């Protein structure tokens, strides 16, 4: 009864994790347009209402290569509240 | 005789339903209802902080009826 | 009113220590023989709140049963004071009492009352069960006429 | 090429091995005070430990010393009889029993049989009153507490064969050197045969508990294995030599009532 | 909230620092049940729940056998651990300030960025995983039994060896 | 290595997880996947020193993905101009960087 | 992640200046040696763990299976120590120089 | 709302606790043909207020001979954990939960012991130092067991999420399977939890009132208060690991129901044991437990092993 | 947070319980019930003098196993690896040197208390 | 036999779990061996789409799968039902 059961409960998880398969696009195109809706909404107020400053670049990476790096928590919302800083940092670590 | 064990262990026996039964209605009465939707991945949070921005901070409700 | 919560603390302060009072592991006699027939399913020491506990620190009352000799005195003593000080005693026989037998003897001390100070006496060479169960009932009752906070109030 | 500081460096030894014997342990000096429920009340037991494990211990029985061998000098034969109950307070007309011979002896006398009946009645009641405190007060030291409990109502059963026979329940001075005090009343020996008919279903209550475990059977065996000729050197004679095997006993060799 | 960790971390230096003044094995033993426990925090606090409590797993059955043998070889009639003596107790509260020194010097000589208190807080995690499942460690400690299986057999051999080489030094 | 008994037997005792993108568990990634592959793939056949001064931007680079210091002071210069800038003013913060906005 | 690595390798320095300066104990000097361990323990799994890098997870484990190994040889000469004197003082055992 | 949760978490074990110190001296006195209290209260009900209400009176021994920090601590550290290890405790839907919900228990198990040796170690006492060391070698003899027998059944589960298991047992109790791991978790359930046949450490009749003896009635109840709480879980957790009561969810109070009355029996059980056998001389506890228990452990720790992978009941990682 | 939010708590029910304890009771401490016990006399030796015990060898396998638990913690999620077969045997090999390595010490009297 | 096969027999009344232990050591490695549904733990444990499966691009080859998911050809997992 723990052979024909354990089974099903496998059953269930392809049935459970082929509907996160149908919902990456989805997901996957939110996360693209918004964290690329959050460091260009950081450069503007880097840009002119802020960084009047001597020799200073707006957009400036830090690297040679010209790829896409993944932004990170540190610059993405690095300049929002604690809060909103503090809910990746240590929110699912601190139980939902 | 030894039926006066009962009174020992039926009020030890309305002890320990409590924590059981409290845990849920405490939880549904925050969750809007629902479960407490624990989340164990990385996926099931951002679904949380997905529908936590589909509405009111709160995330226990808007779904269709939108577009 | 100030006074009448005073008393009913009083005596809600002593319902504790009068029906929960831990007795202590003694021995030493005959005597001791009768507690364990006041531990057996005759006249149970524990329907009354009443415990063997065998160390001092966790224990309310002494129960003297038996000869108390000079060679054990130091041993009670040194045990009455390993207590807290709400501690009682109980004399159990005439040994503890007089040391009825042995009163003239030059290795029994002539009564635990010599060392240490005694709420209440229970003689009998052999008191019953239902004599030290009687006293014991009876120093749980010597406490509830205890007026500890009264007392305090009027001071 | 020796300096001040080397002058006392003697050399070293051949073999690699020094002397350094030293006897630095003590051994942890403890007691059985006379507040260990182990201790029957009175003892003290002091050791010499190393862990837990015993290498020497001293006791110091003594705490209990009243002196009644030199009290029973100043009172008469029959003034001194209850003073025999108190040395073994819990097997008490045994003890009458035997000073109630020796007192006989001199004089010179026997008592009546339906005495002797009787004495030997309450000395194998008292075998009773005893194997129940030894069985069930062996227990307790070693964590099984319900036996004392359920045979101290079946022990009480027989204080009331005292009291409905003396008037004391424990301390019944019954058993003199003239034969025995008082008679039984009309309604003893029909209740002892209702009290002899059951004692034995109880025992099969206990030692069905007892003598079956791992426990007790891993917690008493190989438990002072004391040889037999070493006993007698000794001088037990009581139970402590048969439970080695010598056959003796003082009522199949030495039957003296 | 954003000043968590370095609490956690200053609290595990201190933990690690009465730990290095020698107290009595059994106060330095606490300093550790105490360190490793604050162990278990951090690790925790930058993800795996696994790995932090391994330690305050290990090191409780580790230190049982600390306060074991204490009692039978490193012991004194008397202690004489922290409140003992001023020796230690210098060094104790002059450990501390020399800290609350010198991590407050090097935020000045902002240019290391070895500690920055003004920036501190928002360099945690970086981009971990958000839309994701199967990450967590444990999925990575049991690569012992897949693609990294000679850590495994490394390992078991050192314990299988341990068990003959330690009863050699008994014998 | 010294004895190197495992390129003469072919099999990989431990030398496929000497660094960060390499097999990882099932799928996962090691955070700078992208730049040590273009590290280690230019530093091939060059050995050694010569990796060392030509391939000099793509460990520039990853050692900016992975210590990410750069970005420190990058985002630590912008607070130090803010927190002087206000604190006499002349900045009012916007809704989505106070808190209120509209999520997505 | 560089506030930590420099409390922790300052963490480690400490039971490195303690395990060099003695007080009279052999057992305190092996009992700083397992904190010295444990700040190489997290200093690894962070490392290990704000990188990715699952497939280095085995190893600080791995680190870890000789911080018990190293203390059970480590504890088992005291045995050796104790029942040639008893005490274990460091000060006691200095008959090598001769 | 969550304080109000806890304090309906909290209230509601410290007040069942209580009457484990009553139902611990009634049904040991009724196999002692003996009734129990019947007098302060109705039935007894009313003797552990008493019994508490008179500890906070007395004097708490300060002995000259001692570590007075340590000694105020262990208490409170022993009071903490225990009551601390009912906060994941998933009756259905638990207050925290937790992935590693179980290593929780156990690590915060072990925990538990150290207020038994800084307590016995701070008290200068031969009879405390015992008690102590008792300890530690118990700590020795069932720590490896309480993890592979509690591996092992995990194994044929998934996570070590003790919410899983109510979805493992959705359909049968875990008893069946693994009964042999269930005798030995129930002895190892009874170590840990030094309340016993075989106590050791709390000796009254070799080690009177071992690791125990200095203190006096104040931080005294701290360790009646964990002990007797400490039964309660470790008959709760055998109440999910290996026997499942009814999920059915739209009425989840018929899991915390059923809950109820296996607890008590388990509760009750431990009861039986200790009115029934003695202890084990602490020589053979050790050699009852790594000689007896370790193999067979091992032995059935492979065969779960080989149990999924011989046929393929693969728990899930959800 | 949440959990902070329980054990601060638990703290607080032990700390606030034990200042009711020690500031409730109306003590008389003088000099002789604070020294230590040994049921009814004055202690011979210091209490804190070498225990010496005898099962140290074990204490050492255990000390030993508690790694070789933590290094079996794993297997919940090894299965769920795509080999099960190097899981397999791998896991067979390490509980195996391990009984051997428990019954040569069972053999060599190591769990035994010396004397 | 009998000088092996009764020296057993001692062994199972006294010593009854040692040979429990060894019997179920040699009784876990060889029924794997001679079961018919072990090759499914490595299939069953490899079906999981934990991460997500990228699609190749159509370049006029590999007759697999078409850019449908419920078309009859790819790795239709019917054994996993109906097990
Ligand atoms: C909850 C804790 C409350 C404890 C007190 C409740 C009363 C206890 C009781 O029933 O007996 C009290 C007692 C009666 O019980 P008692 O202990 O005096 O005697 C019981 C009688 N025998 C022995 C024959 C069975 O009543 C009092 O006089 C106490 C008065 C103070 C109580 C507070 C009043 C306000
Ligand atoms: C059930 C679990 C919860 C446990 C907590 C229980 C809560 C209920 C406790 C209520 C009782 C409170 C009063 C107990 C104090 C008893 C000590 C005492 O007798 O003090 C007498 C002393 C009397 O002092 P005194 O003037 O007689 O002199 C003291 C010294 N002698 C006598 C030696 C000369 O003081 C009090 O009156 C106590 C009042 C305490 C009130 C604080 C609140
Ligand atoms: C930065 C802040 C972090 C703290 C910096 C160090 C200063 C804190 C005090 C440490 C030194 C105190 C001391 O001497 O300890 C010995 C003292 C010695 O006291 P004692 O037990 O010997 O008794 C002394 C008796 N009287 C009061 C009469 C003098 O005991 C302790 O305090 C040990 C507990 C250490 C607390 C740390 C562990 C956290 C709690 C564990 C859970
Ligand atoms: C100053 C730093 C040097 C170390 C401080 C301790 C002094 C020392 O050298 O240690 C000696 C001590 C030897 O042991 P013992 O024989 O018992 O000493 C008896 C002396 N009468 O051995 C020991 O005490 C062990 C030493 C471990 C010290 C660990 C903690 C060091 C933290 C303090 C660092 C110094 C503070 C710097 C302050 C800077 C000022 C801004
Ligand atoms: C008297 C002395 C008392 C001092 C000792 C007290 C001992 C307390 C008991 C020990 C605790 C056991 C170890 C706990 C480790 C955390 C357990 C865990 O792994 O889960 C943490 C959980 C996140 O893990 P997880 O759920 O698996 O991740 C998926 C998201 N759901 O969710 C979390 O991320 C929360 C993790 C942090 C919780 C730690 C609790 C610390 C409590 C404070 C202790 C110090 C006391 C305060 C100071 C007072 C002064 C004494
Ligand atoms: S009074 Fe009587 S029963 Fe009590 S000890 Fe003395 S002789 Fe024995």
């Amino acid at each position: 009864r723990m052979m024909r059961w354990n089974q099903e409960r496998r059953r269930l998880l392809i049935e459970d994790l082929e509907a996160r398969i149908a919902l990456m696009p989805l997901f996957q195109a939110e996360k693209d347009r918004r964290t690329l809706q959050i460091l260009r909404e950081n450069l503007e107020e880097e840009a002119i209402i802020m960084k009047d400053v001597p020799n200073w670049k707006v957009g400036e990476s830090v690297f040679h290569t010209t790829r896409w790096v993944p932004p990170l928590i540190g610059e993405m919302y690095g300049l929002r509240t604690k809060e909103e800083m503090s809910n990746a940092n240590f929110g699912f670590t601190w139980y939902t | 005789m030894w039926f006066e064990i009962l009174p020992g262990l039926a009020i030890m026996g309305v002890c320990l339903v409590i924590p059981g039964v409290s845990t849920a209605y405490i939880h549904k009465f925050t969750n809007g209802g629902k479960e407490k939707r624990v989340a164990r991945v990385q996926y099931q949070w951002y679904l949380m902080e997905r529908d936590r921005r589909i509405s009111g901070v709160n995330r226990y409700y808007v779904s269709k009826g939108l577009e | 009113r100030a006074e009448y919560v005073v008393t009913k603390l009083d005596d809600l302060i002593n319902w504790a220590r009068r029906s929960s009072l831990w007795p202590m592991t003694f021995g030493l006699a005959c005597c001791a023989v009768e507690m364990m027939h006041m531990a057996a399913p005759r006249y149970d020491m524990d329907r009354f709140g009443v415990v063997f506990r065998a160390s001092p620190r966790q224990a309310d009352v002494m129960i003297v049963a038996g000869t108390l000799t000079n060679k054990m005195a130091p041993a009670l003593r040194k045990v009455y004071d390993q207590m807290p000080e709400p501690r009682y005693v109980v004399s159990m026989g005439s040994c503890a009492n007089g040391g009825g037998y042995y009163h003239y003897s030059y290795s029994v001390v002539r009564g635990c009352d010599r060392i240490v100070p005694v709420d209440i006496y229970v003689p009998g060479c052999p008191p019953t069960a239902e004599a030290l169960l009687y006293g014991i009932l009876q120093l749980q009752r010597k406490i509830k006429r205890e007026q500890k906070l009264k007392i305090w109030y009027r001071r | 090429y020796p300096s001040k500081e080397t002058a006392h460096w003697k050399p070293p030894p051949w073999n690699d091995v020094d002397i350094l014997k030293e006897k630095a342990v003590t051994n942890m000096t403890l007691n059985f005070g006379p507040q260990h429920p182990a201790a029957h009340g009175v003892l003290r037991l002091v050791l010499e430990l190393s862990g837990e494990m015993v290498r020497k211990c001293d006791p110091h029985i003594g705490l209990l010393h009243r002196g009644t061998e030199k009290l029973i000098e100043y009172k008469t034969y029959l003034q001194a009889l209850p003073y025999f109950d108190r040395l073994d307070y819990v097997s008490m007309m045994c003890n009458e029993q035997a000073y109630s011979i020796a007192v006989e002896k001199l004089l010179n006398i026997q008592p009546p049989p339906r005495a002797q009946w009787i004495r030997v009645l309450f000395g194998e009641i008292t075998r009773i009153l005893n194997h129940i405190m030894a069985v069930t007060t062996h227990a307790l030291d070693i964590g099984a507490m319900t036996p004392f409990f359920w045979m101290f109502e079946e022990r009480e059963k027989m204080f009331e064969f005292y009291e409905r026979v003396s008037g004391a329940r424990m301390h019944a001075a019954y058993i003199r050197p003239g034969g025995v005090h008082q008679d039984l009343p009309l309604g003893l020996l029909d209740d002892i045969y209702e009290f002899s008919k059951n004692f034995s279903l109880r025992i099969d209550e206990v030692e069905e508990m007892l003598t079956n475990n791992r426990i007790w059977r891993n917690r008493t065996v190989d438990i002072g294995v004391v040889t037999a000729e070493d006993a007698l050197n000794y001088g037990f004679s009581g139970v402590m030599l048969r439970g080695s095997g010598i056959q003796w006993d003082l009522r199949k060799t030495q039957p003296y009532d | 909230m954003n000043n968590y960790i370095f609490v956690l971390s200053s609290l595990f230096l201190v933990g690690c620092l009465g730990l290095a003044l020698k107290p009595s094995p059994i106060y330095g033993g606490l300093g550790l049940i105490v360190s490793g426990f604050v162990g278990c925090l951090m690790v925790l606090g930058f993800g795996g729940s696994f790995l932090g409590l391994m330690v305050f797993l290990i090191y409780l059955g580790g230190m049982l056998v600390v306060f074991g043998y204490t009692t039978a070889m490193a012991t004194e009639e008397y202690p004489e651990t922290w409140g003992s003596n001023w020796l230690i107790l210098g060094f104790l509260v002059l450990g501390v300030i020399m800290e609350v020194f010198l991590i407050c010097v090097l935020n000045y000589y902002d240019e290391v960025g070895v500690i920055n208190l003004d920036g501190l807080g928002d360099w945690l995690m970086y981009e971990v995983d958000d839309v994701g499942v199967m990450l967590e460690g444990g999925i990575g400690v049991a690569a012992m039994y897949s693609c990294a299986t000679w850590m495994m057999v490394v390992a078991g051999w050192s314990l299988f060896a341990g068990i003959f080489i330690i009863i050699e030094i008994t014998r | 290595p010294f004895l190197d008994i495992q390129k003469k037997l072919g099999i990989s005792l431990d030398r496929h997880f000497m660094f960060l993108s390499a097999e990882q568990p099932y799928k996962n990634a090691a955070r700078c996947h992208a730049f040590e592959k273009e590290w280690i793939e230019c530093a091939h056949g060059i050995g050694g020193t010569r990796a060392k001064k030509e391939c000099k931007i793509e460990f520039d680079d990853f050692e900016e993905c992975l210590l990410r210091y750069k970005t420190m002071r990058r985002m630590h210069d912008i607070k130090k101009q803010r927190e002087k800038l206000m604190k006499e003013g002349k900045y009012t913060p916007p809704p989505h960087h106070s808190g209120r906005e509209e999520p997505r | 992640m560089p506030s930590t690595f420099f409390n922790l390798t300052m963490a480690f320095s400490l039971s490195l200046l303690g395990t060099l300066m003695f007080r009279s104990h052999l057992m305190s000097t092996l009992l700083c040696l397992e904190g010295m361990v444990l700040s190489l323990f997290i200093m690894t799994s962070v490392t290990s763990l704000n990188s990715n890098s699952m497939s280095s997870m085995p190893i600080p484990i791995t680190i870890l299976v000789f911080a018990a190994c190293e203390a059970a040889v480590g504890l088992a000469l005291l045995v050796k120590v104790s029942n040639t004197y008893g005490t274990d003082y460091v000060q006691n055992l200095n008959l090598l120089q001769c | 709302m969550f304080f109000i949760n806890i304090l309906t978490l909290l209230v509601p074990i410290l007040i069942a606790m209580a009457f484990l110190t009553l139902v611990e001296r009634k049904i040991l006195g009724y196999m002692q043909l003996r009734k129990g209290p019947n007098i302060v209260g109705p039935y007894g009900i009313l003797q552990p207020f008493a019994d508490a209400m008179k500890l906070f009176m007395k004097e708490p021994m300060r002995p000259l001979t001692t570590s007075m920090s340590l000694f105020i601590i262990a208490p409170t550290l022993s009071l903490t954990l225990a009551l601390s290890l009912w906060v994941p405790l998933p009756m259905p839907h638990p207050l925290i939960n937790l992935n590693l919900g179980i290593l929780f228990i156990l690590a915060t198990s072990s925990l538990s012991v150290y207020s038994i040796l800084w307590s016995g170690w701070a008290s200068n006492s031969k009879y405390s130092l015992f008690g102590a060391l008792r300890a530690v070698a118990q700590t020795i003899s069932y720590e490896v067991t309480m993890a592979i027998i509690l591996l092992s059944v995990l194994l044929m589960n998934g996570s070590y999420s003790l919410q899983t298991l109510i979805t493992t047992q959705e359909h049968m109790w875990l008893l069946l399977p693994a009964w042999p791991m269930a005798m030995m978790w129930f002895i190892s359930t009874l170590a840990e939890t030094n309340r016993a046949p075989f106590d050791l450490t709390e000796g009254e009749s070799e080690l009177v009132s071992g690791f125990n003896v200095e203190y006096a009635a104040g931080p005294f109840a701290l360790f009646f208060m964990a002990e007797y709480t400490n039964i309660i879980l470790m008959n709760a957790l055998t109440t999910i690991i290996f026997l499942g009561p009814l999920y059915y969810i739209n009425l989840p109070e018929l899991y915390s129901t059923n809950f109820m009355m296996e607890a008590l029996l388990l509760s009750s059980t431990f009861l039986w044991i200790r009115a029934s056998y003695p202890r084990f001389r602490y020589d053979q506890l050790m050699h009852l437990l790594w000689k007896n228990f370790l193999p067979l452990t091992l032995a059935l720790c492979m065969w779960h092993i080989s149990l999924p992978i011989f046929t393929a009941g693969v728990p899930p990682y959800m | 947070m949440n959990l902070y939010t329980v054990i601060f708590i638990n703290i607080l029910l032990s700390l606030t319980l034990i200042l009711v304890a020690f500031w409730l009771p109306q003590m008389n401490l003088y000099s002789e019930k604070a020294n230590p016990y040994e049921c009814g006399f004055d202690p011979t030796s210091s209490a804190r003098l070498p225990f010496s015990m005898k099962f140290f060898l074990v204490a050492i396998t255990f000390l030993l196993f508690d790694l070789e638990i933590a290094l079996l913690l794993p297997l919940p999620w090894a299965i769920q690896t795509i080999k099960t077969s190097t899981m397999m045997i791998m896991a067979f090999i390490l509980v195996t040197i391990l009984s051997l390595g428990l019954a040569y010490e069972w053999t060599q009297k190591g769990l035994e208390w010396t004397e | 036999a009998g000088r092996i096969s009764a020296f057993l027999k001692n062994a199972w009344a006294k010593e009854p779990v040692l040979v429990v232990s060894f019997s179920v050591w040699g009784l876990a490695i060889i029924m794997p061996m001679i079961s018919p549904y072990t090759k499914y733990a490595s299939m069953i444990n490899k079906a999981t789409p934990y991460n997500y499966p990228v699609p190749v691009r159509d370049d006029g080859n590999m007759p697999d799968v078409p850019s449908h998911p419920q078309d009859p050809l790819g790795p239709s997992l019917d054994w996993l039902k109906n097990l």
